[PDB]
């Protein structure tokens, strides 16, 4: 009725690669990218668009197996970016875009992995 | 040393004084190429002045800038004066004294 | 307030107009 | 004495004005009085002075920088065809540095050295437009690589820079091994390192009566140091590498001064390489690959300066295909290709340093683009049209005239490939017309202006490119005289 | 907070002019070249503003 | 006046000249047809 | 027409080109747009006179070189 | 901002803010037309091509959702935006664009007070 | 002394003046395009006024130096057959002004850029007499095309149709570029009035012409390329969209005129019956392919298709009436194909739907549009009467005088013409009224009603009195058709 923010308010337990846990603060239909750019763990100047052609794997965070099977999976390229733009030429299959994932209200706990991140500039 | 100073193309105008001295073709500078040895000097100091205030270097700038103007006036000076003196260069005024 | 009093600037002022002098003489004499 | 120095006379001041500038920018960068100054700009803007000065120059004394050339004949030779590509050079050089001088501010990157390095390497590169010899191409070739190395992992501290600095190093020594072993076993199969000495025993006579395996040979390894220099296919392992990771202003620099001064020395190599059985079918296979690889390669590409160094590939192949040839006309259009390729490059890496103050690097940034600025959006689609060869702009003269030259020398499948690679790489540029004329993101980018110099030479190059085919005559008559100049 | 606006809103002309220039010169750090250099470049206390007021 | 005096005479003296239209058409073509060979010539040159 | 006012209108153009580019109002600097008019004019005269002496000096060279393929036989 | 957002107030293209609007630590979507007296507090958030009427309140953690019209001293629906009039947004922040440059060319950079300045210091002292 | 140097430079100015106005000013932009436009059109007029419709020569020609040795250089003039195209190039961009007149707010400056650059870019393109700048303003055109399909769409799916339009060109354009190569080489020359009199091999005349008709068959739709032409034009601005079937649609229908008929005697008559045999069955089957269509933009496109398949068995079949015939089809086309779309966009900018399935019953309301839309059916109905039927009646003629099996085919086409247009017309405005989906409407106002006055004035006056179009060009037929030969 009074459409609070809070509804679509989605929390996740972003991990860096120091091993600290850290509660972050998403919103319920936008990417799961923008989510981890408020906390600024993930540069944000990286990263600026939502698009998949401008994306090198530097969106890339890494899955819990529980958290795989509620989510689409990768249609076509989500996979080649990783297969593409990776130290080696295979897949994890336990990592996404962040950039492609879009942040349901169900979607709540999710535990995400942010690697190392890698040199974006030129 | 061996030296043989010859054009292949050769000079289209009276060819008076083939091989000119370093102080004579420095004593033949007329009006016109003092006035291009200056002015190139001083848009080179101009360039230097403007160029050096953001880094704070005011003045050594501009006296870098007018040493590399200097130089290059001064080369452009000798070389319009000594292809003038070879004769590749329209004269009309060293055929008049010699 | 009669003089520059900038020893420093008069002679990139000079260095400038002896330039713009020398330009048009250089398009006129020549 | 002196006289003789008339000749040489512009390279000496460019010399001393470099020695100059770097006596300056090291005294003045670490005194405590002015508390380290940048002195990046200063420099900068000081060598563009010095690069005009030395332009002015070489251009007046037109007549000059002949006599004495008995003298000078055994180091260098200078023709007509010598003074055309050398004040297009310099013209290049002073492009590019007035391009790279915002750079040095918001970037904040305040090494005078890049300055100093940049002049050595276009004095490097006047002598090798005039080296009439074995020994000078190869010291002047060497000269401007050294430079390119440095300055290609100026930036210390990144990681793209440096890695691909050690792979041009590592390229451009393999190719310079080559290039020298050719000459060395051309020279001890002839006798002769001089071109006139070496266009004067194997011009009359190359496959005729009987064959010499050693000579034959070190033309073949020539001709490939000379096509890894320009980075044709298959001899382009590492090049859109070297251009991701090389800093933006280098890689502006580094597509356009070194091909032509590269095309010069292939173009000087020709006057005696006349088997017209081991130089021209190397280099038409080498085209025809080039070509192919560069239009099928810069589809696929989602960045911006990979896609302008598959583009600068392709472009290559097109400018191999009028030297494929070996006519007046084919060397004619070849000139005329080089030269509309260093404006139309010039221009598109004004248009990405301009774009650089954001940090654009896919092509998906620059999405609309059309309505934030639509002058810019406008140019920068005037010039991948340019690159298209789209008719009513220049980009397709030149491509034209190539073609024509190619069907002079009877070589049909030439013009089939070009055909097809030219309608594939006029897909893939309109592409990007279309990511920011056409589809509006949701997501938006904006572009801080530029500043005076881009601004200025963007201006100048637009309306070249444009208005270029209604009056062609000078350039067209200028490298007529040029590639005439090359042989009498 | 109110004293740095107290303090911003009243400054000379010939020191407003001081703290633009500096702003500008400090506007971007490089630390390629300083770490060359053996120096090290810190902002002036004059832009720098007090803790209390940082989150 | 009337119409016919105001646009006969406007029209006649627009027509511009049928007869040396055809005559500069000819020394045109024979001209130009002159340095199509020319032309021809000047491709004919080897490149040594 | 007259290698002039083509020169001053162009050089004009590029100074707004070049001024507008940067997003700013057109007519910023009058002194630089008249100066960039004069220095358009000088361009395209001397790109005129360029053109006709490159013609003259390529006739008499191509002459020498079709006059060379002549003493064939 | 109570919401646990970050707090910077951010505005999107063609958003019309209105009169007398006081935005704090907010968060508007683009082609977002609000009205007069609004009142935008911390964390609230207005998603795109809605209109907010004029004297519209809202409570700090009060979204606006997608295309959809309120107001009143609450966050309170009014109605929902037909499509003719919702791409009147663009158009009216581009005129307002049009006008705002009108009254951008009326005075040049680089006053001349500073004439006026010394006017006036000549009158007494130095 | 109106020469063709200022018909083609107005434009220029008028482009040149609108690039440094500022965006506010949308009442001047407005204004001042449509004066260019409209002094254009009147500067065209006076030129049909002194044509001298009485030599075979060309008329009023500026030589531009465009090659160090004159080798190639810009051309002009008119002969007797892009005087009409000329003239009604020039009167179709007023129509544009004026249609997107009422949203020029958001279309902004740039809008009227395109198209005037557009108008002196097909202006330059007819009076071209010179082979390879013909070749140059032939595809300039891409461009502006392109983005005005682009940047001002109707729908998102615009991406993909100006990629077609776009990519088809391109090939057919390389094409012929490299048989305008082999000709400069073999010939020395690319000047028109030279090339028409040079003795070529038969071996070689065929490759040309199969070069030649590689992008001529994309221009005019042909069996094997007319996809991109649907497509690429139900997907564009009605502003725009009404060019690509006014005048981007005659340039290789007429470049078969210019630079195919007189050039390759000998290889027009070898490949006479493989046109006929395209364009018999493409008015069969472009025609068919019309009556299960549900688009309204869809279907007056492929009557355009039909019009000129049909116009091109007239065209090759070489006679002085046949190709007279078909440049009155040509202009009746471009008048009534124009109005047609117009037409179909007034509706659309009302509703914007696209579908004859929403509309029914629109005699009720707006009755003007309806008279409009009936009247400009029938002209596309081919009724004697109209300038069309003037138009095929002649080219029916030429082909029943040489071949009599293509001329029933053809026919077969205007008692095709019947099945669609018609069912449209009564689909559309005289069916039952549903007030479910078109809940209102309005009626045509004083802009769209003065649009269609020329419209109708050139139809009754060309389809009543055809002479004076058919009294200025009889000369240079007789000329185009007796060449080569001599008897
Ligand atoms: C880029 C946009 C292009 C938009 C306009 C395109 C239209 C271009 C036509 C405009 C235009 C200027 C060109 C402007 C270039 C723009 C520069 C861009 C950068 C500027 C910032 C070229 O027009 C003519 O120029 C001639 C130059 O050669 C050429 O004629 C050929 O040349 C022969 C060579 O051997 C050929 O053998 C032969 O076949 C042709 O005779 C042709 O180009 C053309 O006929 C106007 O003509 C100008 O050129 C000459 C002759 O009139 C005039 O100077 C003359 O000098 C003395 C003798 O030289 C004369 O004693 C003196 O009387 C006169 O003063 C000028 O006063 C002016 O009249
Ligand atoms: C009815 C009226 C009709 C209309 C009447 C029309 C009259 C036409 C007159 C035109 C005057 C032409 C002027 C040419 C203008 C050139 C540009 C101005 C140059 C200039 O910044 O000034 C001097 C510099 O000095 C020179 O380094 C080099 C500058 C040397 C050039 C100065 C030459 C001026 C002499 C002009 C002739 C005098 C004739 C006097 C005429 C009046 C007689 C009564 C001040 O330096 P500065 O360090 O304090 O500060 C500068 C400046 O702030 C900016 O450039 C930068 O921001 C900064 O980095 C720094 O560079
Ligand atoms: C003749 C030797 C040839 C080879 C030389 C090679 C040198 C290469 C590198 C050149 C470096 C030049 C360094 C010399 C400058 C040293 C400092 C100096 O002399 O300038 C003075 C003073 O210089 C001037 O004021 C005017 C400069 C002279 C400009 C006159 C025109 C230029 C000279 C003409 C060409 C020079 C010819 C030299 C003799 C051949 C500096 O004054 P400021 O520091 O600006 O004032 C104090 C600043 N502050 C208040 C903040 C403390
Ligand atoms: C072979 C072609 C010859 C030239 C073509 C013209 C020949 C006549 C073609 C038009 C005939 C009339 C058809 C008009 C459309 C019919 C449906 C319609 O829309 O009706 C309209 C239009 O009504 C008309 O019929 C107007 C007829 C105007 C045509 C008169 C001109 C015919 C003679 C001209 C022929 C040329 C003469 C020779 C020129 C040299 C309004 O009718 P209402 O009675 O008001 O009913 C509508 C319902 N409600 C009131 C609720 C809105
Ligand atoms: C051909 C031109 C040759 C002369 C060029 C002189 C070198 C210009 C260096 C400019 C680069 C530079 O140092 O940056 C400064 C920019 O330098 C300038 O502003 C102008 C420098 C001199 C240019 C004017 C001199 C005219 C003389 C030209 C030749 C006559 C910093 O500007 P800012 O920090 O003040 O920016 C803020 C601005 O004030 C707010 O609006
Ligand atoms: C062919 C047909 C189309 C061509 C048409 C040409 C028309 C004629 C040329 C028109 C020129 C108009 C120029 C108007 C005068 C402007 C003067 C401004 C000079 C100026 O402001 O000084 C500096 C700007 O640098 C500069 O402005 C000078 C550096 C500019 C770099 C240009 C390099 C030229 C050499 C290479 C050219 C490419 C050749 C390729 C073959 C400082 O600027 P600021 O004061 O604003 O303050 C710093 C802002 N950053
Ligand atoms: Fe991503």
């Amino acid at each position: 009725g009074s459409k609070k923010v809070s509804d679509r308010i989605v929390k996740l337990s972003a991990i860096d690669p120091d091993g600290y846990k850290q509660d972050i603060i998403g919103l319920s239909g936008q990417t799961l990218l923008r989510a981890l750019t408020h906390t600024g763990l993930i540069d944000p100047a990286s990263h600026r668009l939502d698009d998949i052609e401008a994306c090198s794997a530097e969106c890339e965070v890494q899955i819990a197996e529980e958290w795989l099977e509620k989510l689409p999976p990768r249609t076509y390229d989500e996979e080649y970016v990783l297969k593409r733009s990776s130290r080696s030429r295979i897949l994890n299959k336990h990592s996404r875009l962040g950039c492609q994932v879009v942040l349901t209200q169900e979607l709540q706990g999710m535990v995400v992995a942010v690697p190392e991140a890698k040199p974006w500039d030129i | 040393m061996n030296t043989d100073i010859t054009a292949l193309e050769k000079a289209q105008y009276p060819v008076v004084d083939r091989n000119p001295a370093f102080t004579k073709v420095v004593g033949n500078f007329s009006t016109l190429d003092y006035l291009r040895f200056s002015t190139i000097t001083g848009i080179s100091v101009t360039v230097g002045y403007l160029s050096g205030i953001k880094p704070g270097i005011k003045g050594p700038s501009m006296v870098t800038g007018g040493l590399i103007g200097l130089m290059g006036g001064f080369m452009y000076a000798y070389q319009n004066s000594a292809g003038r003196l070879m004769g590749f260069f329209p004269n009309d005024g060293e055929v008049a004294s010699y | 307030p009669k003089v520059s009093e900038d020893k420093n600037r008069n002679y990139a002022v000079v260095a400038g107009v002896v330039a713009i002098v020398g330009s048009i003489g250089w398009y006129l004499k020549a | 004495m002196f006289n003789l120095f008339l000749a040489v006379f512009p390279e000496i001041f460019i010399i001393n004005a470099t020695f100059i500038l770097l006596i300056h920018g090291v005294v003045f960068s670490t005194s405590k009085k002015y508390d380290y100054p940048p002195l990046a700009s200063n420099v900068g803007w000081l060598g563009l002075l010095s690069v005009l000065i030395t332009l002015l120059l070489l251009a007046a004394g037109a007549p000059l920088l002949t006599i004495a050339h008995l003298f000078w004949n055994n180091l260098f030779r200078r023709d007509n065809f010598t003074y055309f590509c050398q004040i297009f050079l310099l013209l290049s050089t002073a492009g590019t540095i007035s391009m790279c001088f915002d750079f040095f501010d918001q970037e904040r990157f305040d090494a005078f050295e890049f300055i100093v390095l940049i002049l050595l390497s276009t004095c490097g590169m006047l002598f090798m437009i005039s080296a009439y010899d074995l020994i000078a191409m190869y010291l002047a070739i060497e000269l401007q690589s050294l430079c390119f190395y440095v300055i290609a992992a100026s930036k210390r501290k990144s990681e793209f820079s440096t890695e691909a600095g050690l792979k041009y190093l590592i390229l451009g020594a393999f190719s310079s091994g080559i290039l020298l072993f050719g000459c060395s076993m051309i020279y001890g199969s002839t006798g002769a390192t001089h071109f006139d000495q070496l266009a004067k025993i194997l011009t009359g006579y190359e496959i005729t009566g009987a064959r010499s395996s050693g000579i034959f040979m070190g033309i073949l390894f020539i001709a490939v140091g000379f096509l890894f220099k320009i980075t044709a296919v298959p001899f382009h392992m590492w090049a859109p590498d070297i251009y991701e990771g090389s800093p933006t202003p280098v890689t502006a620099f580094l597509s356009i001064a070194p091909k032509i001064s590269i095309f010069a020395n292939i173009l000087r190599v020709f006057i005696y390489g006349s088997y017209g059985a081991t130089l021209q079918q190397i280099f038409f296979f080498c085209s025809i690959a080039s070509m192919i690889l560069g239009a099928l390669a810069a589809m696929a590409q989602t960045k911006v300066k990979r896609l302008l160094a598959y583009s600068s590939i392709g472009h290559v192949g097109y400018i191999c295909i009028g030297f494929s040839c070996g006519t007046i006309e084919g060397i004619q259009s070849l000139l005329i290709g080089i030269f509309i390729y260093a404006l139309m490059t010039m221009d598109a890496f004004a248009i990405v340093l301009a774009l650089r103050q954001t940090r654009v690097k896919y092509i998906a940034d620059l999405g609309a683009l059309a309505k934030t600025n639509p002058i810019l959006a406008i140019t920068f689609s005037i010039t991948m049209f340019s690159y298209a060869g789209i008719p009513p702009l220049a980009g397709f003269c030149s491509k034209f005239y190539l073609f024509f030259a190619a069907l002079g020398c009877g070589a049909y499948f030439l013009a089939l490939v070009g055909v097809v690679t030219s309608v594939i790489g006029c897909f893939y540029y309109i592409r990007l017309v279309k990511r920011m004329f056409f589809d509006t993101p949701r997501t938006w980018i904006l572009y801080e202006p530029m500043d005076r110099n881009k601004s200025l030479l963007l201006a100048m190059t637009s309306f070249f490119i444009t208005l270029f085919l209604l009056y062609p005559s000078p350039l067209f008559s200028v490298t007529h005289q040029m590639a005439l100049s090359l042989y009498l | 907070l109110a004293q740095i606006h107290a303090s911003e809103n009243s400054k000379s002309f010939e020191q407003i002019e001081v703290e633009r220039a500096l702003r500008k010169k400090y506007a971007r750090k490089d630390e390629d070249y300083d770490s060359m250099l053996g120096i090290t470049r810190e902002t002036p206390p004059e832009l720098i503003l007090p803790d209390n007021v940082l989150p | 006046g009337f119409i016919m005096e105001f646009a006969e005479n406007l029209v006649l003296r627009l027509m511009e000249n049928p007869e040396e239209r055809d005559r500069k058409a000819r020394e045109h073509i024979y001209e130009m047809h002159e340095r199509c060979k020319k032309i021809k010539e000047m491709w004919a040159l080897p490149i040594r | 027409i007259s290698a002039t006012m083509v020169g001053a209108l162009l050089g004009l153009g590029t100074q707004m080109y070049s001024n507008a580019l940067r997003k700013l109002p057109y007519m910023r600097h009058p002194w630089e747009h008249v100066v960039g008019m004069g220095l358009g004019a000088v361009f395209a005269n001397q790109l005129v006179k360029w053109d006709v002496k490159l013609k003259e000096d390529l006739d008499v060279m191509l002459a020498k070189a079709r006059a060379a393929n002549e003493r064939r036989y | 901002s109570p919401t646990g957002l970050p707090a910077q107030t951010l505005i999107d293209r063609y958003v019309t803010v209105g009169a007398y609007s006081l935005l704090r630590s907010c968060t508007i979507e683009p082609e977002c037309i609000i009205g007069q007296h609004s009142i935008l507090m911390e964390g609230s958030l207005v998603e795109t091509r809605s209109i907010l009427e004029a004297g519209s309140v809202l409570p700090p953690g009060r979204r606006i959702p997608s295309g959809e019209l309120w107001g009143g001293n609450p966050a309170r629906f009014i109605r929902t935006l037909t499509n003719e009039e919702t791409l009147e947004i663009p158009k009216l922040a581009v005129a307002i664009n049009h006008l705002s440059g009108d009254y951008f060319s009326e005075f040049l950079p680089y006053s001349t007070i500073y004439l006026e300045v010394e006017k006036f210091k000549k009158s007494l002292g130095i | 002394y109106f020469n063709l140097s200022g018909l083609i430079l107005c434009p220029v100015l008028g482009s040149i003046i609108l690039l440094f106005i500022p965006n506010s000013r949308i009442r001047l932009i407005r204004l001042i395009g449509l004066c260019a436009s409209l002094i254009t059109f009147l500067y065209s007029l006076v030129l049909w006024i002194q044509f001298d419709s009485s030599t075979a020569k060309f008329q009023f020609v500026e030589s531009l130096r465009w090659l160090p040795y004159e080798n190639i250089n810009f051309y002009l003039g008119i002969d007797g057959i892009s005087l009409f195209f000329v003239i009604l190039t020039t009167f179709l961009i007023p129509i544009c002004i004026l249609v997107g007149w009422s949203g020029m707010r958001s279309y902004g400056k740039e809008y009227i850029i395109a198209f005037l650059i557009c108008e002196f870019l097909m202006i330059a393109v007819f009076c071209m007499l010179d082979l390879l700048l013909f070749y140059v303003f032939f595809e300039s055109v891409l461009i502006p095309m392109f983005i005005i399909i682009g940047v001002w769409g109707s729908r998102q799916r615009k991406i993909k149709a100006a990629y077609q339009f776009f990519l088809y060109t391109l090939l057919g354009s390389l094409f012929m570029l490299l048989a305008i190569l082999l000709i400069l080489f073999q010939t020395g020359t690319t000047d028109l009035q030279i090339l028409l009199t040079t003795e070529f091999s038969e071996r070689r005349q065929i490759f040309l012409w199969i070069a030649f008709f590689a992008s001529f068959a994309v221009k005019v739709p042909m069996v094997p390329v007319h996809i991109w032409l649907p497509e690429a034009h139900v997907e564009a601005p009605t502003a725009g969209s009404v060019i690509l079937a006014g005048i981007l649609l005659k340039f290789g229908t007429y470049g078969f005129l210019r630079f195919s008929i007189p050039m390759f005697p000998e290889a027009t008559l070898c490949f006479t019956p493989f046109i006929y045999t395209l364009s018999a069955i493409a008015i069969i089957y472009t025609s068919l392919t019309t009556l299960r269509q549900i688009d309204l933009k869809k279907i007056i496109a492929y009557s355009s298709v039909a019009h000129m398949n049909l116009v091109t068995i007239g065209m090759f079949s070489l006679n002085i009436q046949g190709i007279g015939g078909s440049i009155l089809l040509m202009l009746s086309h471009g008048l009534v194909s124009s109005a047609l779309f117009l037409c179909v966009g007034v509706l659309y900018d009302r509703h914007k739907t696209r579908l004859v399935r929403y509309y029914g019953g629109l005699v009720s309301t707006m009755p003007n549009f309806s008279t409009i839309f009936f009247f400009f059916t029938l002209a596309n109905m081919s009724l004697p009467g109209t300038s069309s039927f003037i138009g095929e009646f002649l080219i029916l003629v030429g082909a029943f005088q040489r071949n009599s099996l293509v001329a029933t085919l053809a026919a077969l086409g205007m008692i095709l013409g019947a099945a669609y247009s018609l069912w449209l017309y009564n689909r559309v405005v005289s069916g039952n009224l549903k007030p479910d989906f078109l809940h209102k409407f309005s009626d045509l106002n004083g802009r769209e009603v003065f649009i269609f006055i020329p419209f109708l004035v050139g139809l009754v006056w060309m389809g009543v009195y055809p002479k004076v179009f058919l009294d200025c060009m009889h000369t240079s037929v007789s000329n185009l058709v007796q060449h080569g030969k001599f008897h």
